[PDB]
RNA sequence: UGCUUAAGAUUUGAAACU
RNA sequence: GUUCGAAGACGAUCAGAUACCGUCGUAGUUCCGACCAUAAACGAUGCCGACUGGCGAUGCGGCGGCGUUAUUCCCAUGACCCGCCGGGCAGCUUCCGGGAAACCAAAGUCUUUGGGUUCCGGGGGGAGUAUGGUUGCAAAGCUGAAACUUAAAGGAAUUGACGGA
RNA sequence: CAAGUCUGGUGCCAGCAGCCGCGGUAAUUCCAGCUCCAAUAGCGUAUAUUAAAGUUGCUGCAGUUAAAAAGCUCGUAGUUGGA
């Protein structure tokens, strides 16, 4: 059964970019995954979503534009300081330009360029780009 | 066996395609012909060539052919295309129309028409195939 | 000598109105003709010729040779190509190779790595490539690292004026043949990768089809 | 493509799709440019102007060039709202 | 196609195709055809929708007004139903159509007899026109299909949904659109009727043709 | 690997700590009977005694009779 | 040998190798 | 390799089945393996019939037949040539041989 | 509408762009 | 303890047959009671989890429905017919995608590499052998090396020659 | 893997060769001459060893047919556990 829900999901937004879909639906709503959404959408990767409440486990419908190459999830979970983020972001990504780490920190949810504005590490999340 | 080559079958078209007028039906007729509209070297090669035009020039009096065009038929066909009946075949004055037809014809701009014969559903489902 | 074109295109160059070979690539029109290349790059259009493999095979008398040509060929800034041909003998086989390759040239992409001052001198982005068990990956670079690959590539990058490169290799790489391929479809999918500044939608042109309609009815059929 | 002074390095500029958003190769030789003319709105004649469109490959082989372009022009305003 | 009063699916043309039948479809409805159907009947055919054949049509012939030239504009069919339909609608027009038995390698290879380079493709039928719409995904081309309710959309780029089958809907609907793009450049009134008949464009039998022979005279 | 746990270390390191010992160049190398059984004990070269001079045969295309020294 | 008929000659050696630990036990 | 989907039987969700003897050989064939045969036939051909009918008693008697259920192994089945091999592509037409002679 | 029909010494082949 | 039938005797066939062929035939084949734990035990594809195209079918439970069919006195139960939904063995078709290829809605979502979690392989032979333990009345089974020896052994497709096909 | 189809001898003999391979009466590979190459006061031959090896694989391997998933379920430690 499901131990990450945001592991089957940045595989269920993985599927639909691959045939080319517009909009899909995903079945659990995490807090986590809300401030993953709402972290992609400041770059602009997606268009605005929303979510659907019953009074369980919330769904959320997600409206795709075309910029989004490969959305991902780290399994497991992991420390990295200051020292190893450079050793991440050699091997994990495609350049340096773009492309976005994401690990949460005890102040917060935020990609790795803003966790050198802070002098801030913590456990990762996943990447996208 | 007596089967004629290719390098008949493609002479003896070319020789109708330019002188269907000039050819005719007897055997030594355009047996002489054929010497003085073509280089034909020798002889046997000009009896076989006439031999087989004699054959054509009568399948043609029996029916079209195929991978030869005749300007003559060009016209009857061209006419034939061109038939052209004098009353309509379309502007009746009725129509047999379902009633769920009708229902979307209201669903349409032109919601009554003048001679929709309205007709009865069939009673019955029993439209597919058995199983053997 | 006097090369008659058949085409569209052939007869659309042979009045000097298209002006280069980006209206080619903007449309994807297929090149049919190997004397529009000659006609636009007969100065900077080099050839490396790879290998001449000898394959054969077998009938009831003996055994029958006929020989393989692999050809890469192309300038040091802009385009590349590749041409695999075989016939009986390396002569008839390596001129109809170079006409293959003339007729299966792309365009190169690239970008920088980090700093952004000069020229363009490395690939943009982290590509792959493979055909049949060959697996080629080939990274970005800083400046002055030079060529990191095998002598084969070494060569056809070297076609393309990447100066700076990583390069990766999976499988058997004892097939020149594969490899070639493999390194040639590395390189044939940079335009086909998006990059967030390619983000500004395209105003669409006129077709050149379409741009030149009227001078090509009173000049052919 | 600027590199420190705004300078366009790139040779060109490549295609971009209309449907799914991902762009068109040169080798791409299945993908289509529509041109759609506009009509005067008491007529009903050529009145000179292009609406155009481009569609990839992949999608075209899939099966699904109509829905695009029935989306595209509903929402461009050539067929009426009810369709 | 519409937004407009004028453009509109007039009565004749209605009680006409009321008429031949082009409202019939066929018997399995295919998943990307779902949008035209109003509603299976019994005896299980499937209704289709006027209004979406006309939408469709109207842009069809939109596409094929605004190419410029008129002479690069194909046709092809192959079935005996629609020869003498797309022979007239290439004569009122100036297409240069194709008329059974598709020679293959036509489009892609220089050295045959008519190496056309054309610009749109229309087609009667896919199943039995398969050929071309492979050879229109090597060289760059748009496609128009006479599609039913039936066929599949591969490689197709925009269908008009009708009737197929029958000696009158092909020959109709040829018509319509033939009538369509004479509306739409400025050479035929809008207002007034066509002169000609649509049954121009049917399919004899060769037996009907020979039982006109002896009572006519 | 398979498991991909954060505190699967015991796992990991006693499953490659096993099938170390299926290499080939690590069992005849390191510990196990074949520095044993090196009739030189690990060494580069070693003295003798000729006690005959034979010849051996060669093997397939080949037709000799090579030289070969019992010490 | 085919595999069986190894298998088989295998079991008719081990079952004279145990006895042939004979007047030794 | 494979060489056919199913392994040339009709075994997909059991495990087992029964055997079942041949007829001219004795070979064990599992039931749904073996080439099952249907033969009905008149005790008379063609011509003898109109010599029963005449030298009968009753009017026109009608002749009873003779239902037998068959059974073949594959190396009777073939060798008494009763099918034949066919190339790969033309494995998959699984309708039955028609009807005419 | 089917009977039998064992065997055959060791060695010996390779291609370049102008 | 019917029938078949290892071992065995016998009659032919064959150069020779201790083999296939044919007559007889013990041990066994069947039943209850105690054991042994091995098979191409094969879909030669570990278990839970979803996810991403369709098209017809077939089987249980359920949801409606024109209409025939019997009960006749009809709601309701039975039999066909047209649809929907769950999961269960399957099937055609396809440029999703992959793969060395045959081929697969999974052997897919993999250099754009990470959902969780068990067992196991590291060239071929020597060899599943030696020894050492251990369960078993026996046959045998579970764990299980080396010494030496060799540059090929092997899987998928292509052409040719070949077949008492 | 840079560089002789040079000349004279033996004729599956004697021998070279890390690997493919050479030698049976014209050997570019053998013993010798001539010539030619690479490193240069240094160079080869053994052995131990690291990289190459994503052929020990945490980054980064395989398990249908090539080596490969226990015959099948249950089950205590362990490992991982929804909102
Ligand atoms: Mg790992
Ligand atoms: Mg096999
Ligand atoms: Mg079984
Ligand atoms: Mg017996
Ligand atoms: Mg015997
Ligand atoms: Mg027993
Ligand atoms: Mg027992
Ligand atoms: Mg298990
Ligand atoms: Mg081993
Ligand atoms: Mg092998
Ligand atoms: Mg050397
Ligand atoms: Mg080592
Ligand atoms: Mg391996
Ligand atoms: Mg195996
Ligand atoms: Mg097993
Ligand atoms: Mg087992
Ligand atoms: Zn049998």
């Amino acid at each position: 059964v499901r131990m990450n829900v945001l592991a089957d999901a940045l595989k269920s937004i993985n599927n639909a970019e691959k045939r080319g879909k517009r909009q899909v639906l995903i079945r659990p709503c995490s807090k986590v995954i809300v401030r993953f959404l709402t972290v992609m959408m400041k770059h602009g990767y997606i268009g605005e979503f929303e979510i659907i409440d019953d009074h369980r486990a919330g769904k959320i419908v997600v409206n795709l534009t075309g910029r989004l190459n490969k959305c991902g999830v780290i399994s497991p979970r992991f420390d990295v300081q200051l020292k190893d983020l450079e050793k991440w972001q050699n091997n994990l990504l495609p350049s340096r330009q773009f492309g976005f780490i994401v690990l949460t920190t005890s102040a917060g949810i935020m990609d790795h360029e803003e966790a050198r504005r802070k002098h801030t590490g913590g456990k990762i999340l996943g990447f996208f780009f | 066996g007596r089967v004629r080559t290719k390098t008949v079958k493609k002479a003896a078209r070319v020789i109708i395609e330019k002188y269907y007028t000039r050819l005719g039906n007897d055997f030594h007729t355009n047996k002489r012909v054929c010497e003085e509209i073509a280089i034909i070297p020798s002889k046997k090669l000009r009896n076989k060539i006439a031999g087989y035009v004699t054959h054509l020039m009568k399948r043609i009096q029996r029916g079209p052919v195929r991978g030869i065009s005749i300007k003559l038929q060009e016209e009857e066909r061209e006419r034939r295309d061109n038939y052209v009946p004098e009353v309509s075949a379309l502007d009746q004055e009725i129509i047999e129309v379902d009633p769920d037809t009708k229902e979307m014809l209201k669903l349409l701009d032109f919601g009554s028409l003048s001679n929709l014969q309205v007709t009865q559903p069939t009673v019955g489902m029993n439209f597919k195939t058995p199983r053997g | 000598k006097e090369w008659l074109p058949v085409t569209k295109l052939g007869r659309l160059v042979k009045d000097m109105k298209i002006k280069s070979l980006e209206e080619i690539y903007l449309f994807s029109l297929p090149i049919k003709e190997s004397e529009i290349i000659d006609f636009f790059l007969g100065a900077s259009l080099k050839d490396e010729v790879l290998k001449i493999m000898p394959v054969q095979k077998q009938t009831r008398a003996g055994q029958r040779t006929r020989f393989k040509a692999f050809v890469a060929i192309g300038d040091y800034n802009g385009h590349v190509g590749l041409g695999v041909k075989c016939s009986k003998e390396v002569a008839t086989a390596i001129r109809g190779a170079i006409i293959l390759a003339k007729l299966s040239i792309v365009p190169v992409r690239r970008g920088y790595w980090g700093n952004k001052i000069g020229k363009p001198h490395t690939v943009p982005c982290k590509v792959t490539g493979r055909c049949g068990s060959v697996l080629v990956r080939l990274i970005p670079a800083p400046r002055g690292t030079g060529i990191v690959s095998a002598p084969v590539p070494k060569k056809l990058l070297m076609m393309a004026g990447i100066d700076d490169c990583y390069t990766s290799a999976r499988g058997c790489t004892a097939t020149l043949g594969n490899f070639a391929k493999a390194t040639f479809d590395a390189i044939s999918k940079t335009y086909s990768y998006l990059t967030p500044d390619l983000w500004k939608e395209t105003v669409f042109t006129k077709s050149p089809y379409q741009e030149f309609t009227d001078h090509l009815v009173k000049t052919h059929t | 493509m600027q590199n420190d002074a705004g300078e366009f390095v790139d040779l060109y500029v490549p295609r971009k799709c209309s449907a799914s958003n991902r762009i068109i190769g040169a080798k791409d030789h299945a993908s289509i440019q529509m041109n759609v003319a506009e009509v005067d709105k008491v007529t009903g004649r050529f009145n000179g102007q292009f609406k155009t469109y481009a569609i990839c490959g992949a999608i075209r082989r899939m099966g699904e060039s109509d829905d695009s372009i029935l989306r595209l022009a509903k929402a461009d305003g050539i067929v009426s709202k009810n369709f | 196609s519409g937004a407009l009063d004028v453009l509109q699916m007039k009565e004749e043309d209605v009680l006409k195709f009321l008429a031949a039948g082009t409202h019939l479809g066929g018997t399995n409805l295919d998943f990307q055809m779902e949008q035209y159907i109003y509603k299976r009947k019994s005896d299980g055919i499937y209704i289709i929708n006027l209004k979406r054949t006309w939408e469709k049509l109207l842009l069809a012939a939109r596409a094929i007004v605004a190419i410029e030239n008129p002479a690069d504009v194909s046709v092809i069919s192959s079935r005996n139903t629609g020869q003498r339909a797309v022979l007239k609608f290439a004569a009122a027009t100036g297409a240069t159509p194709i008329a059974g038995r598709f020679t293959p390698g036509t489009f892609t290879n220089q050295i045959q007899t008519a190496f056309r380079e054309p610009r749109l493709l229309v087609v009667t039928d896919p199943r039995a026109d398969h050929q071309p719409l492979t050879e229109a995904s090597y060289v760059n081309l748009p496609t128009i299909a006479l599609c039913n309710t039936d066929s599949p959309l591969r490689y197709v780029d925009i269908a008009i949904p009708c009737n197929n089958k029958g000696a009158h809907s092909v020959g109709l609907m040829w018509w319509m659109l033939a009538r369509e793009v004479l509306r739409m450049r400025g050479t035929i009134s809008r207002e007034h009727p066509w002169e000609v008949m649509p049954d121009l464009y049917f399919y004899r039998d060769p037996e009907e043709i020979e039982k006109e022979e002896q009572a006519a005279a | 690997g398979k498991c991909r746990g954060l505190r699967t270390a015991r796992k990991l390191r006693s499953h490659r700590r096993d099938q170390k010992w299926h290499d080939k160049q690590y069992k005849k190398a390191h510990l196990g009977t074949a520095l044993k059984a090196n009739p030189f004990g690990g060494a580069s070269h070693a003295k003798g005694i000729v006690l005959e001079k034979v010849g051996v045969e060669a093997k397939q295309p080949n037709s000799a009779i090579r030289k070969c020294v019992r010490v | 040998m085919r595999a069986k008929w190894r298998k088989k000659r295998m079991r008719r050696l081990k079952r004279k190798r145990r006895k042939m630990r004979q007047r030794s036990k | 390799t494979k060489k056919r989907r199913n392994n040339g039987r009709a075994k997909k969700g059991r495990g087992h089945v029964q055997p079942i003897r041949c007829t001219n050989c004795a070979r064990c064939v599992p039931k749904d393996k073996a080439i099952k045969k249907f033969v009905i036939r008149n005790i008379v051909e063609a011509a003898a019939v109109r010599d029963i009918s005449e030298a009968s008693v009753f009017d026109a008697y009608v002749l009873p037949k003779l239902y037998v259920k068959l059974h073949y192994c594959v190396s009777c089945a073939i060798h008494s040539k009763v099918v034949r091999n066919r190339s790969r592509e033309a494995r998959k037409d699984r309708t039955p041989p028609p009807r005419f002679r």
